[PDB]
């Protein structure tokens, strides 16, 4: 019954605050802990701090004072801020809930983190965004940053037996990656097949026909 | 500060068999301890908690063991959506809820030089697909006219699909149009497993 | 050469703020009219039964060290004729862990 979303950024540069908003649905913030967690990019979950429907909080130190969260009880969001970002920072972000027991009742005061948001991914450079190009095949979008890229196929329809690859760094500082469909054999015309390309950081959204 | 330490890192061993997945507080946690697995394009989702309970939902073949400081995940009974990342996280002791850096759990060729459209910019690439392995350790060459690609080949690799098994590979050679409108064979050497190696030459027809 | 657990496990009646209002037969004195009583619970605290019937997650526990499984099952079965432990005898191979459902 609960939903968990979050969005924001995904790109800024250093010295720079963070700013990400999770918004639950389908519940309400009764005694959980309203969490932050992170993983950069191939390495280690790292806790950053939760809230609870209080105000209380509870960063982590080993990063500092940079991290603060709060919470705005009208909506059913919280919100994460980290100050003065600098290049680690760059991590994909879960906004995710963790029930805290009940006094005297409960066996324990934390629960797992039992319902995750789906994630944000955050860069942090200097560098500025560039939306993808578009090349048919199959699908094929070049040459953009930062991460990452949304391919879905006639508008969410298209779906089944896809190998969409990762992303290959270029040299040019620019990410790009290749997306394949498996439909062997034929049935050329009667359906038409297109990509549905999107680059949130650059405002690029490519229906490209293949 | 509790350090977790899973110890396997890797495991690609074969289904129905029983897995023994450890992890390691390096103080005393009581029974403090979840496990999460991770898998492809999703955020982690909880498996065990309190040590040793099943979350609801998450099926009974998980089996969650352990107390003080050697914890268990064990699973047996495996379905195919089963691959994934699995992380232990303790709660005992914090600031720093802390988690431990996890455990991880012949082909087919086909090849694609550029469209009409990437060469009309200014430079173009061609990538081979290497559909479906079994397992993923490989070695794919770029060649033109008896020679070999060195610093201008990017390599792409998928991880295990979930509905499925195998691996997946997307090497791609990067130049400029002032060397894809020359030459001729154009070889994508995959080995293993003897090697049938796709190609085209030059520019060619629809 | 391998330790052995074994968990004695009072039996719950239950029927959202996390709560469950549950019944439970104790014990005390070692043989009254063995007492039907109310507690209030964590949800996430009980774990089903095939049954709506629950026990708490974690249970009072005794330890063996035996030879193998079957040695260690005698001896729970013993050590439950010794104090009053009848019930639902259930064992795991990952757990190496006996639990009984009392009430
Ligand atoms: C005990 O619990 C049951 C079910 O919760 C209820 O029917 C009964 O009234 C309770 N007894 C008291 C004294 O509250
Ligand atoms: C105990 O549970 C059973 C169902 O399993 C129910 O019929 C009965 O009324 C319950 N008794 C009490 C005292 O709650
Ligand atoms: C134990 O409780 C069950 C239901 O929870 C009940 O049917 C049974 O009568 C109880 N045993 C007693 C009171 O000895």
């Amino acid at each position: 019954q609960v939903q968990l979303q979050q969005w924001g950024p995904g790109l800024l540069k250093p010295s720079e605050t963070l700013s990400l908003t999770c918004a639950v649905y389908g519940g309400s913030f009764g005694r959980y802990y309203w969490s932050w967690i992170r993983q950069s990019s191939g390495e280690g979950l790292e806790w950053l701090g939760q809230i609870d429907h209080t105000g209380s909080t509870t960063y982590n130190p080993s990063l500092k004072g940079r991290v603060t969260i709060s919470i705005d009880s009208s909506t059913n969001q919280f919100s994460l801020k980290v100050t003065s970002v600098i290049a680690a920072d760059t991590a994909v972000y879960y906004c995710a809930r963790a029930p805290s027991g009940y006094p005297g009742v409960s066996l324990y005061q934390y629960y797992g983190l039992d319902v995750w948001g789906q994630g944000t991914t955050v860069t942090v450079s200097s560098a500025s965004t560039k939306g993808p190009s578009v090349f048919p095949l199959g699908c094929l979008v070049k040459d953009y940053f930062p991460e990452p890229v949304t391919v879905s196929w006639n508008s969410g329809a298209l779906t089944s037996g896809v190998h969409t690859f990762p992303a290959v760094l270029q040299s040019s500082g620019l990410y790009s990656l290749s997306s394949v469909v498996t439909v062997p054999s034929s049935s050329l015309g009667t359906q038409t097949y297109i990509c549905n390309v999107n680059h949130k950081p650059s405002n690029t959204k490519v229906d490209k026909k293949v | 500060d509790t350090v977790m330490t899973q110890s396997p890192a890797t495991l690609s061993v074969s289904p129905g068999e029983r897995v023994t997945l450890s992890c390691r507080a390096s103080q005393i946690i009581n029974t403090n301890l979840a496990w999460y697995q991770k898998r492809p394009g999703q955020a982690p989702r909880l498996l065990i908690y309190a040590a040793s309970a099943r979350a609801t939902g998450i099926p009974a073949r998980f089996s969650g063991s352990g107390s003080g400081t050697e914890f268990t995940l064990t699973i047996s009974g495996l379905q195919s959506e089963d691959s994934a990342v699995y992380y232990c996280q303790q709660y005992k002791h914090w600031p720093p809820y802390t988690f431990g850096r996890g455990t991880k759990l012949a082909p087919s060729v086909f090849i694609f030089p550029p469209s009409d459209e990437q060469l009309k910019s200014g430079t173009a690439s061609v990538v081979c697909l290497l559909n479906n392995f079994y397992p993923r350790e490989a070695k794919v060459q770029w060649k033109v006219d008896n020679a070999l690609q060195s610093g201008n080949s990017q390599e792409s690799v998928t991880e295990q699909d979930s509905k499925d098994s195998t691996y997946s590979l997307s090497s791609t050679l990067t130049l400029s149009k002032a060397d894809y409108e020359k030459h001729k064979v154009y070889a994508c050497e995959v080995t293993h497993q003897s090697p049938v190696t796709k190609s085209f030459n030059r520019g060619e027809c629809s | 050469m391998t330790t052995f657990k074994l968990a004695a496990c009072v039996t719950l009646n239950c029927t959202e703020t996390r709560v469950k209002h549950c019944s439970f037969n104790i014990t005390t004195d070692v043989k009254d009219r063995k007492q039907k009583v109310n507690a209030t619970f964590y949800d996430l605290d009980i774990v089903p039964l095939s049954s709506s019937l629950y026990r708490l997650i974690s249970c009072q526990t005794t330890t063996t060290e035996a030879v193998d499984a079957a040695t260690a099952a005698k001896v729970f079965k013993q050590y439950a004729n010794d104090n009053g432990i009848d019930g639902e005898w259930t064992y795991d191979d990952a757990t190496k862990t006996f639990t009984v459902t009392e009430g």
